[PDB]
Formats: C-alpha cells, structure tokens, sequence
RNA sequence: AUGUGGUUUAAUUCGAUGCAACGCGCAGAACCUUACCAGCCCUUGACAUAUGAACGAGAAACCCUAUCCUUAACGGGAUGGUACUGACUUUCAUACAGGUGCUGCAUGGCUGUCGUCAGCUCGUGUCGUGAGAUGUUUGGUUAAGUCCUAUAACGAGCGAAACCCUC
C-alpha cells in the first residue's frame, strides 16, 4: 500500500546546502521518501568601498529539506538508536524523530473513576 | 559592472567548495572557523633560502558530529639528488623542584572557540595499558586459530569479517559500570537487565528453563528482612547460585559481540594514517634492555645486595628503573626514527582537538608540481620577487616554458611599481593560448598575492585555464 | 655506504657503554629474577615508549566515547514510563549481583573463584571510571522536582517582620522563575538569595 | 559577551615571534636613520618650551 | 641512580620522589623542529599522486576516495550478517542460550503456571516452617529437600500495540544531530504525549469538565489529548512532567 | 585579548554588561510591583540608578570582527559589507552563492 | 521629510562635486556610534613583546551571587570571602605601545564611466628609405568584424553569440 505510516516508526530530517541526492550512498535505508520546499535569504550588498550607491550585488542563501520515514517495531529501536547515532551524511544535518507507545497505569487515579 | 572573480560564476556547478557541512543554530561559529583555519595554515612554514617550505594549494574540511577531518595538498620538492643515541640541550634546566542541591551546571558556549582544557587522554592509556591486556590464556587460543584461518582459508578472506577487521578487564562487565555511572550521573532509572539487550544478536534444557523460573520466583517473593530465624533460611537459600552456576562451561572462543567495542574497531579503522614505527620501537625494545641491565653494577654493588639482604620486596627496583628509563627518555629528547612531519601533524590535531572539543583527523596529499592551482603559482612568484632575483618578462617565460600539458593557457597581471627609476605606477599583463572567462563551462581559476617591497605594495594576479 | 654505518657503530656503542655488567649480573643471581625484571620491563615499554598504533587506538577510543557518553543524546527504555516518584538508585554492589548468571553463561567464568576475580577487577577499575565520564558527561542534572523544592523554600526563607506584600512578591517571583527553561539554576538560586538578602537589609 | 572570537593563529608560537621580529626589523630600519620616536617626557615641543 | 636507590633506602625524602615522576612525565621540553628537517621526512612519507592533474577537483577527489570505503556507513544489518560469518568459522559463539536466559530474566510470571506456583508456594511455606525449628538440617538437608520435590514438580511440569492491557500513551521526541562537537540544540527538550480520552471510559459529566479543564489540547476529530512539555531543561524532565 | 584595537571598548562594555546582567534585572523587578512598599520603591530605583551606564545593553554596538567598522554589520555573519562581499566572490563562506532570477 | 552649498557658532566632524556628487559613504546620530567642542583626569599608558632590578614557598596583585562611604561620572578609599603563583606572579626602569594626523599626484585591493557600444590587437608573408600599411579597403545582411561572397594574404587571441539561473 501507499498509505502513511502511523505507529511505532523513525523519522529522519536532513537539512542541508546541497541536494543530498548527489550522494546517495551515505543515506539510511528508509520505507519512505519526500521533500521538503527550498528556502532563500537574499542579500545585497553595495560594490564600492565608497559612494556608489546605484551599483549592488546580490547574493543568497538557500536551505533544502529532506523527509525519511523507517518502520520499526518495539523491540529494535534500542539496537537502531545504537547505529543511528554514530552516522555521516555528507553537509547535512540530521534530526531523529521518535514514535513509540507505553500503556498508562490506572491504579493510582482508579479511585477517583 | 567590472570584472568579477571567476569562481563566483561557476561556484554552484562545474566547482565546489573547499568545505562541507551545515548548520543553523552553529553557522556563526562554523563560517568563522572555515575563515580562521584557511588564515592559520597558509602562514606556517614559509620557505626559506634553503627550504622549499609549506605550500598549501587546497584544504578541505568536512565536518560531522563530533569529527572533523582536514585534507591537505602539498606539492613534491623539486630537487637534483646525487643521530639520536647522543644529543643535549634538548632537555630541562630544572629538575623542578626546590553545594549538595546547589550545585553549577555545564558551560555553553555558541559562536567560537573553547577554552583551554585539561587533557584525558593519560588515564585513557592507564585504563588500556592495565584493562583489557590480551595477554590471558583465555584469549591466547583465538589468536591461534585465526591465525591458522588467515593463512589457509581463502574463504575467511573471501568473507566481511575480515574486510572489516583488518583492511590493509574483561569487557561486559566495562559497559556495564559504564552505563550504571552514565545513568546515575544524569538520574534516570537504571534497569540493568534491559541492558543486556546489548549482549543480544537475534540473527533440551526445558528442565534447566522451569528451574531457572523456580529459582528465580524463589528470589522474587522473599527477602522480608529483620528476621534471623528466616535469615538462617536466606543462608540456606543458595538456588539462586544453583541458577547462577548452572549455566557454566569450557569456552575457546573470545567475544566479537555486543557492538560497543566494535563501534572503536570501526572508528579505528579510519583514522589510521599512513605512518607506523615499530620497525624503530622494537630497534629500541631489545637496545635499552642491555643499556639498563649494564648500566647499574658499576663497583656498587653493595646497595643492590642490601635490597636484596633486607627482605622479598625486591619490586621497588622497578619502580628505580621506572625512573631511570624516564630519565633516559627525556634527556635525550624526541622519539627515536618518528617523522618530524607526523610530530608537527600530531601536535597540530591537539590543539585543535582541544580548542574545539572534536576529535579532528589531517590527511596529507602530495602532488607532482607547483602549476596544479593559481594559488600555489602565486605564491611562487610572490617568493620570487621577495628576493629579487629576475624580471617579470624572465618569470613570465620560464612559467610558459616549463607549464605541464593538460594547462589550456594562461594569464599573469603585476601592479605597482614596477620600474625603480620612475614613481608612477603601472601595470604589466602577459596572457598565452585561451584564457576565455566569459565561458561558463571552462576551467578558470584565480588567485592575487601582495608583495611587500622598498616602495610600497606589488601586485600580482593570475588566471589559468584546465583543460 | 661507510660513513653512515660507522656513526651509527660509533654512537651504538657509546650509548650501549660496556658490557661487562651484563654479563656480571647474568652469573651473578639468575635467571628467574631477571624474568621478574623482564616482565617488569615489558609492562614498562606500553607506557615509556611511544606507539603509535596505542595513540591510534586511545583515538578511537576517545571517539567511541565522546559518542556515547553524550547527555544530549540520552533515550531511555522505549517500551517503559517515566519513574514519578523518583526512586533511588540501587547500588552498584547489588546491581551486579542480579545479573549474574547471564553473563556467567556469556563472559566464561568456570567457577565462584573466576567470578569473585572478575568482580575484583571491575571494582577496583571502577573509581577511575567515575573520573571519566566525569570529564565527558558533566557535573550532574538535578532534577527538577528538587529545584522546584528548593526555589520554594529560599522563597520560604524571608523575615517575618517584612509586610505580607514583600512575600507575595517573592512568592510569585518564584513561581514565574519555577517554568523558565531559559535560565541557569545558579543563576535562579542567585535571584532568590539576592532578593532576601535585599529584604533583610531593611527588614532584620 | 561571545562576539569576538579567539584567533587560532596566537597559540603557535612561531608566528607571533616571526611577527615580533618584522616588528623589531621595521623599527631598527627606523632607528638607523634618527626617525624613531623621542624620548617619553622629552618630546620636540617640550624641547622648544626649554629652548 | 645511586642517589635515588639510597634515599629509596632513607625513606625520608619519599615525598620529593613522587613529585619527581610527575615533573619528569609532565614538564614540556624543547621540542623545536627545523624546516629542513620539517620537510626530508615529508618526501619519504609520503608518494606523488597520479591521477589529480589539477587542483581544481579536489573535493570530488576527496568525497569519491570517502565513497570507495565500503564501511564507511554501517548499520545493524552489517552488525548481523558479519555476526553470522564469525558464528558460522567458529571464531564466535552463539547466543541461543543467552536469550533464553534473557526471557526468563524479563518475563517469568506468564509462562509458569499459577497451579506450579500455588504448590511450589506452600512447599517454600512448609520447607520455611521446618527451617525455623532446625531440626531436620535445615542448612544442607532442607535444599536437598527442595532440590527432590523441585525435581518432582519439573517432571509434573514437563508432560501493533504494546505488551499488558490499558490506555495507551503516544510519545514524540526529538534528537538535533549537530555537527562541530557542541550537542546542545533548542529542539531537544520539547516531549510531546497523545491520548484517546474516550479510552479512559470517564463519565459524561468527568468529560466535560476534563474538556474545561483542557481547552484547546483537546481535539474533538480525533479524540486526542495532547499534551506537550518545554519548560524543563531536559528531555526526560520534560517526559516526567508531562505525566504528572 | 582578542586583536583588534577598535573593537576594544566595545569587547570591554559587553563583558562589563554580562557583569551586571543580575542585578538590572532584579532591580528592574522590585521596581515594577505597585504593591510593593514605596521606600523600597526608592531605594530598589536609586540602586539600579547608581549602576556603570556602560553596563547598560544599550550601549553594546555590533561591530565587524576582522576590521572593526561600525557601520553595516550583518549579525549573522558578523562581517561588514565589504568583507562580506571579498570573502562571498572567492567561494569561501558556505551556503552564500550569487543569484540570480 | 531628507541631502548639499552658504551663514552663524565653543563645535556645528570629514569625504563625495558636469554627465559619472547632492534619500550618497550612513542596511538605523538621545548616551554609545563620533572622527567635532567645553570641562575633570591619566602618562610604558586601554593593549603587545623583550631585557634588567625589587618582592613573595603562599604573601601581594586577581576574582566574586560581594557590602559601605565619596565623586556630575570615570574613578578613589575601606570592609568581607574563595583560589592560585617558582622555566611561575606582581612593582619599577627603557626599547616602546598608540594616531579617523597629511599625501588617492607614491601604492595594493575594490568601484564608477566611455559601454552590452562592437570594437582592440598579435605571429609568419607581402608592399614601403622610413614612421607605417595589408590582414580589419568589394557587394550585401545582422542587435553584432554576426554570416556569406570577394580579396597578398594565411591563421590566431581578448570581445559578440551560445554554454548559466529563472518564468
Ligand atoms: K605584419
Ligand atoms: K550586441
Ligand atoms: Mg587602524
Ligand atoms: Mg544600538
Ligand atoms: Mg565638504
Ligand atoms: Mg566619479
Ligand atoms: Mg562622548
Ligand atoms: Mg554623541
Ligand atoms: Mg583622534
Ligand atoms: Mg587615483
Ligand atoms: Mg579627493
Ligand atoms: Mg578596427
Ligand atoms: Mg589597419
Ligand atoms: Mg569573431
């Protein structure tokens, strides 16, 4: 199927000044794939040290985005976390988003109903 | 309006740039680092009259967590060819000598360098020396064996084992003191038997199983205290050491498990170097045994046979000779055949490693001649002129004569005062073959220099075209 | 090809004196106690000497555990719940001990001897270890639970003779200083003493 | 309080004593032709207001 | 060496000789290098390359001789199938019997029967009554005693969402991977939990003062209290609060 | 202490200033409860009153770290507009390329 | 509203001056910035390196969750407490440090303009005593020495176009 994975799974976010996709290989393996809009920062800056003002240079800053879903079950989070730690992603940042599920414990509160 | 510089036009495609990373809480700290480092190395070692020197054409700095790795490039040294057992002054002048709850949280710090730090790295080597020796007996039969599988078996070549392993205290107990002090010092609740998840790699004894349920059931429901008649019991109640100790055998195998030592095999494997002295660490090994043994002996005599006369604890001798062998090693001063390079290296990845709290790794790369980047040819012509030795018209043609093939043209521009009888400053270009920067998909690269002189500043720009 | 053999002859055996006491001492005592010495010697040349490949693999080292001892980097039991009430840690003595036959079943350990000296080696390496992960992961944490506690009670430590304004004051600066993530505990325990101290100047 | 940072090139001590010496060199090129600077106390208009 | 084996006899200046090992390992020296001898042993280290002809693509050089290393990134699929190798040429043991130890460690109150439990429960009743007497051996004859019977109920025996029941919590948690060796980021201290009010089976009246209790963490499409945590320096801290 | 002899004055200010960061704030926080008794209302204004006025935040300007000008000086770069562009043509601080569109 | 000249003032900081200066340097002047003026101060100095003396085997400077008094304010005088110092601290002396002082008509680097106008040259060959010329002198087309044809010239190089980004 193509429907969203919900449960208990890892989310990758890699930001970077590159496309990450020049160098595939340094990439987890993942279930899923999506990207994320570019964002720009302009600049513009004069040219002379002194007064000429009509004449401008601009320049810009641009950020991309990369979205990585894995599907994992309870008992390996421990063991992938271990992995997940230690990588290098080529200029990138990465951001390692969690979904797991405890249960509550209702003896405390159970009084109450 | 003017000329730009080459490389802002191509900087995106057909180019990139000498760093790799990315932030956006650090980039202050990280877009001042790349400026400072680039600054830093391009001023050590400059030549002399009787040394080529340190040319730096490019360096390249990729940084992940808590690993940051420099590449450098150095031309070879151009050149037409054809002791340490006694030194001194390379010593000292001096032997020396003549808030419970309210405690204080870590220091941050956000846009530059650390400060000063104290080092770990002795009590790391401490731990090694005296933790985790492989000398046990236990251990002596698996080298044995994986020595017999290396030099016979083309499978365990063929096999990943290997090409991880070797690319050409006992240790549970370790992590597990490790990962109590870890959790205890940040107060989270240490369950140690969810730490055994660790020792785990997923990829007949039923009556063993129900008694180790039993005995573990038996340990689980007592231990009501402040009861002596019941503790009489507790003295009696060794099952839970019939459960510890039924699981016991003869093992020959040593451990490869549990990747926490695998991760320091891995992190080992790439930072290496090119550079081992063994060959002039064992030199010495068996050369300072016989100094040290003839040493002592020398018609005194009578203080070592009153060592030996006043009791068993003859074992303080060797810390007499722990002193004597670092007396011997720092009088002379500097290991023995190791490279003055890799001292320099070594000492360069310390201060870094210590003002930037990574573990920083430098990669040397040297290449066939100077003419390889604009950078390089223009510091080779700004030493030229420091001293002067030739015109600009001779530079210009023994560049042009002795210019390596693949080099589709180039383009030299001197200003300032170039003639010495007159004042006014000029300018002097000399261009050969294609130098076309108005096309996007050429080569071009560009480099200035300035030269200090008797009357002023000089110039010097360069263009040159790849193939 | 003379010229350097020969001063390296020359300075081999000015540094390697003269070798009558090798000899002296060989027939003087023994073989055994030289084996002693030898071992001793041995021990030596992994501290004295430099290697480079025991620089690498304290690299390494250094690496694996900057990586791992990181308190940033922390995720405790995914299939467990917070501990509310804040139990105290167990000892280590006792928490080595609930473990036992996993990793006798895994390490070796023939017998209760074995066992008791691999005890003896962890808990004597084990104070060093403290120092460690002293320098890599930091001083402490200090929950919060106990900040909490003590931002009340320096709150609690006002004069009496003040008027009831001033402690409503220090009260509610207590309370909009209890949810501030933003600021260091030092620092939020140095508020609230300066504030009392400023109090019982005029308020003794 | 973290807005200037710390130069990397001040804990190598060779180029701050290379410094030091085109310093120094750059000084006594001043002092071998009398251009250097006076005496601290003795300046040229303090010598005036004594002449 | 004469002066220091005598005052080793002495023993009275024992405090200057500790301080001499530890000027002597610490003290820097003169650890100058000349640029000849800076740069003879470079040339010896080191080989020309071949294959550069220009500084131009430095980079690419370095980022494809960075690809060719096949253990550059490493996962714990790589773990298993070089764990597997090393089982299968016998350099490494196999943890069956260690996983097996690890399942009863963690879950021994839902494989063992309640009927074993109740009889292996009045026979540590008796043995304990008959412990505290002392007159059947209680020291040596007792464990006997328990190793016989034990013996006897072994041959008597031998013949997705989370474990156990009740609500169920989501969490969400997050991690900054930064580089250049500073760990602290903003985003690590935000926990976020999810519940199913419906879930907790309270009363109508329980409900809508539990949704006016609430406000806006409460969302009627899907059910889910949500209930997120900032104000706490630390991750856990953050986690704890937003239980309680 | 850190090379620059213009930025002197400044660097001085905002350690001075990071200084006396707690008491501006504290007396800034007795001064600002009404209910709060008016003697200590006054005596809490002349003690943050008496405070150096170069530990003031207000005083802090941002100046370029390599040259030292006081004017145009982006914050994240911390670099005037001239260094900024002479360092931005080569291809050396990261992220920043030309544009155009 | 803002900039400039002029005028006045203790000072009204300086630069930019036809096109190509004048909402320009200034992408932020209440104090700071600030370069200008008036008072109150300092002199190896707010900061660096070296040498030579003096003090100190733990004192002094230094610092603080500091306190009080006095100054328009910087500062100055007391009272507390922690910690450190021997290839190391401080104090004094002299080499000096320092200068938004002048020269853009001594310079580097950076920029405006002629000008996105289509131009500016070189190597061999030929003509001319020579400076020089031809190539780049025909007939057309093009935004364009862009392209064809013709031509004692044959070929190159920097420019044009395309390669680049975006819709
Ligand atoms: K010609
Ligand atoms: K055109
Ligand atoms: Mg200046
Ligand atoms: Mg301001
Ligand atoms: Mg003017
Ligand atoms: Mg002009
Ligand atoms: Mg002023
Ligand atoms: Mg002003
Ligand atoms: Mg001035
Ligand atoms: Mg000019
Ligand atoms: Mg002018
Ligand atoms: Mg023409
Ligand atoms: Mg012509
Ligand atoms: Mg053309």
């Amino acid at each position: 199927s193509t429907s969203k994975i919900k449960g208990t799974r890892i989310c990758i976010a890699i930001r970077s000044f590159d496309n990450p996709e020049k160098e595939a290989w340094c990439l987890p393996p993942h279930s899923r794939y999506a990207a994320m809009p570019d964002t720009r920062t302009l600049y513009t800056v004069l040219r002379s040290p002194h007064v000429d003002k009509k004449s401008r240079e601009q320049f810009e800053m641009r950020f991309k985005k990369r979205f990585l879903v894995i599907k994992a079950q309870s008992h390996e989070l421990s063991n992938k976390l271990f992995w997940l730690k230690r990588y290098r992603i080529l200029g990138a940042q990465y951001e390692l988003q969690f979904h797991c599920k405890t249960r509550l414990d209702m003896s405390p509160v159970l009084g109450s109903k | 309006a003017r000329k730009g510089n080459p490389i802002s036009v191509r900087l995106g495609k057909n180019r990139s740039s000498d760093s790799s990373w990315f932030s956006d809480y650090y980039y202050g700290k990280f877009v001042y680092q790349d400026v400072n480092l680039r600054s830093y190395f391009g001023s050590i070692r400059p030549p002399t009259r009787l040394t080529f020197g340190f040319r730096l054409g490019r360096c390249i700095l990729l940084h992940f967590p808590k690993r940051t790795f420099i590449h450098f490039f150095l031309p070879r040294r151009p050149r037409r060819l054809k002791r340490w057992w006694t030194t001194f002054g390379k010593a000292g002048p001096i032997g020396c000598l003549r808030n419970e709850i309210r405690g204080w949280p870590k220091k941050k710090q956000r846009y530059g360098y650390h400060d000063r730090s104290p080092s770990i790295k002795k009590n790391l080597s401490k731990l090694l020396r005296i933790s985790g020796a492989f000398k046990h007996p236990k251990y002596a039969g698996v080298v044995n064996d994986i020595a017999f599988l290396i030099e016979n078996d083309d499978s365990f070549k063929k096999t990943k084992l290997f090409k991880f392993f070797f690319p050409k205290v006992r240790p549970s107990l370790n992590f597990l003191v490790m990962q109590y002090f870890f959790n205890t010092k940040n107060q989270m609740n240490f369950d140690p038997v969810v730490v055994l998840n660790h020792f785990v790699a997923p990829g007949r004894s039923l009556q063993k199983r129900i008694r180790s349920r039993i005995a573990f059931f038996v340990e689980s429901l007592t231990s009501e205290k402040k009861c002596l008649a019941e503790a009489k019991n507790r003295l009696t109640h060794f099952i839970r050491l019939a459960n510890d100790l039924r699981f016991a055998g003869t093992t020959k195998t040593t451990i490869s498990l549990f990747p926490f030592f695998g991760a320091t095999f891995f992190f080992l494997r790439d930072g290496v170097g090119v550079y081992n002295n063994l060959d002039a660490r064992e030199q010495l090994l068996n050369q300072l045994r016989v100094k040290c043994w003839n040493l002592l002996g020398k018609d005194k005599v009578m203080e070592l046979i009153e060592k030996f006369k006043n009791l068993g604890g003859i074992e303080e001798l060797i810390k007499v000779i722990d002193m004597m062998i670092e007396i011997i090693l720092r009088k002379r001063g500097i290991p023995y055949r190791y490279n003055s390079y890799f001292y320099e290296v070594k000492k360069m990845r310390s201060f870094l490693s210590n003002r930037t709290n990574t573990k920083t790794l430098i990669e040397s790369v040297k290449i066939k001649s100077v003419y390889q980047s604009a950078s390089l040819i223009a510091q080779d012509i700004s030493f030229q002129l420091k001293n002067k030795r030739r015109s600009f018209h001779s530079i210009f043609a023994k560049i042009v004569k002795e210019i390596p093939k693949r080099v589709e043209g180039i383009r030299i521009c001197f200003s300032g005062r170039l003639k010495d009888a007159a004042e006014k400053a000029q300018t002097k270009c000399y261009k050969h073959r294609k130098t076309s920067c108005n096309v996007f998909n050429q080569k071009i690269d560009y480099a200035p220099v300035e030269v200090s002189t008797r009357y002023g500043i000089l110039g010097v720009k360069v263009w040159i075209s790849y193939s | 090809d003379k010229k350097e053999e020969e001063a390296e002859q020359e300075a081999l055996s000015v540094f390697v004196g003269d070798n009558a006491d090798g000899e002296k001492f060989a027939k003087k005592m023994g073989d055994e106690i030289m084996a002693k010495l030898a071992e001793g010697y041995e021990d030596i040349c992994e501290r004295a000497l430099p290697s480079t490949a025991h620089d690498a693999l304290v690299d390494a080292y250094d690496t694996n555990l900057m990586i791992e001892c990181e308190p940033e980097y922390l995720m405790p039991d995914f299939g467990s719940n917070p501990d509310i009430d804040e139990k105290p840690p167990m000892p280590l003595r006792e928490c080595l001990e609930k473990v036992k036959p996993f990793i006798v079943a895994l390490e070796g350990i023939k017998d209760q001897e074995e066992w008791e000296e691999a005890i003896g080696e962890a808990m004597a390496e084990a104070p060093r270890m403290k120092e460690i992960v002293d320098h890599y992961s930091g001083p402490d944490r200090v929950t919060a639970k106990k900040q909490n506690e003590e931002l009340d009670r320096i709150a609690t430590t006002v004069p009496q003779s003040a008027p009831d304004s001033v402690k409503r004051f220090a009260d509610r600066v207590a309370l909009s200083l209890k949810s501030n993530p933003g600021w260091g505990f030092d620092k939020k325990y140095q508020f609230m003493d300066k504030l009392v101290l400023e109090v019982s100047q005029n308020y003794k | 309080a973290e807005w200037y940072p710390y130069d990397i090139k001040n804990e190598d001590p060779n180029v701050l004593a290379r410094e030091e010496k085109e310093r120094l060199s750059k000084l006594e090129m001043l002092k071998r032709r009398n251009k250097g600077p006076p005496q601290k106390g003795h300046g040229r208009r303090a010598a005036k207001r004594n002449k | 060496i004469e002066a220091l084996l005598q005052r080793r006899l002495a023993d009275k200046h024992a405090d200057t000789d500790d301080e001499v090992m530890d000027s002597l390992q610490n003290q820097p020296f003169k650890d100058d290098v000349k640029d000849e001898d800076f740069e003879s042993d470079f040339e010896e280290a080191h080989s020309t390359d071949d294959e550069l002809e220009d500084l131009y693509n430095s980079p690419e050089y370095v980022k494809k001789k960075m690809q060719n290393n096949e253990f550059f990134n490493m996962d714990e699929k790589k773990w298993d199938v070089i764990v597997r190798e090393g089982i299968r040429h016998g350099i490494l043991k196999d943890t069956k019997e260690c996983e097996e130890i690890l399942e009863d460690m963690l879950h021994w109150d839902k494989l063992l029967p309640d009927d074993l439990k109740k009889k292996v429960e009045a026979k540590f009743n008796e043995l304990g009554d008959m412990c505290e007497r002392g007159e059947i051996e209680a020291e040596a004859a007792y464990e006997l005693f328990k190793e016989f019977e034990d013996e006897m109920v072994i041959q008597y025996g031998d013949q997705d969402d989370p474990p156990g029941k009740g609500p169920i919590l989501r969490w969400q948690s997050r991690i900054v991977f930064a580089p250049g060796g500073d760990a602290w980021h903003p985003k690590n201290r935000k926990v976020k939990l999810s519940v199913t009010v419906k879930e907790l089976g309270l009363s109508k009246h329980q409900a809508r003062r539990l949704r006016e209790l609430v406000g806006k963490r409460y969302d009627s499409g899907k059910d889910e209290l949500t209930i997120t945590s900032e104000r706490f320096e630390h991750r856990e801290e953050n986690r704890k609060d937003c239980l309680r | 202490e850190q090379g620059v002899k213009r930025n002197s004055a400044d660097h001085r200010r905002r350690l001075l200033a990071a200084r006396f960061e707690l008491r501006r704030k504290l007396y800034k926080a007795f001064c600002k409860d009404p209910e709060l008794p008016s003697e200590m209302r006054e005596k809490n204004r002349y003690k943050l009153s008496k405070l150096p006025r170069n530990s003031a935040f207000t005083r802090i300007r941002n100046r370029c770290v390599f040259t030292g000008r006081s004017r145009s000086v982006t914050e994240l770069f911390r670099m005037s507009r001239i260094c900024f562009r002479g360092l931005a043509n080569k291809g050396e601080l990261v992220g920043i390329k030309k544009s155009s569109w």
